[PDB]
């Protein structure tokens, strides 16, 4: 029962789940009773065993519910028991610029925007590599300021990822591919409420800024250090002795 | 004469104090004078200030005496 | 987190005192004089200090262990060099050890629960078996490519070697003469 609701709670990675897992049950109760149904790994016995439970109960969706050999064959078989940017005009789909976006492990709602980005926008195009890379590097740059700001050895290494995802060792390209969607990406309501969420504003706060731009000299620049830095670095040099 | 406590708590921020500091730290395995001069004890940290703060910056008079 | 644990076990190690004297830090500090590179431990000290590792020692130990080996080796290379720096290259994992009284369990009252957790018993010695050994550094070259490669192993005394760096599958020859190992013994118990 763990099991089954594990494997049919995989398949978001009210009536719907209650009826489904009684589906399944009665379903893989049905298959095993008679000594019809056999050699059937356990490995994989609760698939189409949910593909089916999608047929019955009212709605079915066809996409994003089978997702090989023997996934038709037992389907049947139960059925009758009952570099990157030189290249030109390439194609990209919804699952595949999941990929390349879920490898920072962000979440799926900016990579759903991308993909709105995209497919409204990919029609006068000449290479989407570009402009996929410059939307998900700002959408990394805009919410990992916090790790950022207190570890400058990351800029190097997420650039260095993204520069041999996509197979280059030059990268000004990538410094291009950057500053051109901020150019073109820079006035959207809904980038807007995610500057507003994140908090970058070019990386620096709003209560900061606007003092260091209207003409201030309260303006922080934060040469000097805080003060629970020193309340900790104190420990390091307390034990001395050893 | 007036130099109050806020004063030099903020001056210890000085992060090239904290190289000083810490290369001293690697250049000797006790920690005597440290103990003696840091805000643990803050006469020889007043003592030190004065001492540093008479100095000539001689970068200027180089460029003075360059000048010349 | 990890490193979270890690902090809140190595503090643990120079922040702990009791009867007014600090105990593991001036054991430590013996322990290498004596080049020993490793320790004795409670666990009962433990419990009161904090709270952040025993749950989870508990019921995932495996996952915490080999933690506390590598702080334990990095408290080891500061003070390693800050007493050469006092007066006066090569610094393995240091075993680690410890010990409890907090109850005994008898062989009998076991079952096939609280697997992989950790158990507390008596019981009388047999066997003095035979000094088995195992590795734990061992080094590797290619037959045809003659491309030098290198494999450390540390607690299981998981994977083997690998399958390919045409050389075709087992390319590997394991030198012994720059290689190391450890002892074990296989010991019963009634
Ligand atoms: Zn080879």
């Amino acid at each position: 029962q763990h099991c089954v609701a594990e494997v049919l709670r995989l398949d978001p990675q009210s009536g719907y789940l209650k009826k489904l897992t009684n589906a399944t049950s009665i379903l893989y109760n049905t298959s095993l009773n008679k000594v019809m149904l056999k050699q059937d790994e356990e490995v994989a016995r609760c698939h189409i065993c949910a593909y089916i439970a999608s047929q019955k109960m009212n709605e079915k969706h066809m996409p994003d519910l089978c997702y090989p050999k023997k996934a038709k064959h037992l389907m049947n078989l139960f059925r009758q028991s009952l570099s990157l940017l030189v290249k030109k005009y390439c194609k990209m789909t919804t699952e595949e610029i999941i990929r390349l976006c879920n490898d920072f492990e962000l979440p799926r709602e900016v990579a759903y925007k991308i993909v709105d980005e995209y497919n409204i926008n990919a029609s006068r195009l000449v290479c989407p590599w570009q402009l996929v890379c410059g939307l998900v590097l700002n959408c990394t740059f805009i919410v990992f300021n916090e790790r950022r700001r207190k570890d400058p050895r990351i800029d190097h290494f997420i650039v260095s990822k993204m520069c041999s995802l996509m197979l280059t060792s030059k990268v000004d390209d990538v410094i291009e591919c950057v500053k051109l969607v901020k150019e073109l990406i820079i006035g959207e309501k809904w980038f807007r409420d995610l500057q507003i969420r994140y908090d970058d504003f070019d990386g620096i706060r709003y209560d900061e800024i606007i003092f260091r731009k209207l003409g201030s000299m309260l303006q922080t620049t934060n040469i000097l250090v805080t003060d629970d830095q020193y309340n900790i670095w104190k420990k390091r040099i307390e034990m001395d002795l050893a | 004469d007036f130099l109050n406590d806020d004063y030099l708590k903020i001056l210890s921020r000085c992060p090239t104090f904290m190289f000083f500091v810490e290369g001293l730290i690697k250049q000797h395995a006790p920690a005597d004078e440290i103990l003696s001069l840091l805000t643990n004890k803050n006469r020889g940290l007043e003592e030190f200030f004065v001492e540093f703060l008479v100095r000539e910056n001689p970068i200027n008079g180089h460029a003075k005496f360059v000048a010349r | 987190d990890n490193t979270e644990i890690i902090k809140s076990f190595k503090n643990f190690i120079l922040e702990f005192r009791l009867d007014s004297q600090f105990i593991y830090r001036d054991q430590l500090r013996n322990n290498i004089l004596v080049k020993n590179y490793s320790l004795t431990v409670n666990m009962e000290h433990l419990i009161g200090y904090n709270e952040d590792i025993y749950k989870k020692l508990s019921d995932e130990p495996s996952d915490i262990i080999p933690l506390f080996e590598t702080a334990i080796t990095q408290v080891a290379k500061r003070i390693s060099i800050l007493s050469r720096a006092q007066s006066a290259n090569s610094l393995p994992t240091f075993q680690l050890i410890l010990n409890s009284n907090a109850n005994q369990i008898p062989l009998r009252d076991l079952d096939s629960e609280h697997v992989s957790k950790i158990v507390r018993l008596s019981g009388i010695i047999i066997s003095t078996s035979v000094l088995s050994s195992r590795a734990t550094y061992l080094s590797i070259m290619c037959r045809n490519c003659r491309h030098t490669t290198s494999i450390t192993i540390n607690n299981f005394n998981t994977v083997s070697l690998p399958r390919s760096c045409n050389c075709g599958p087992d390319p590997y020859i394991i030198i012994h003469e720059s290689s190391k190992f450890i002892d074990q013994q296989f010991l019963k118990l009634q």
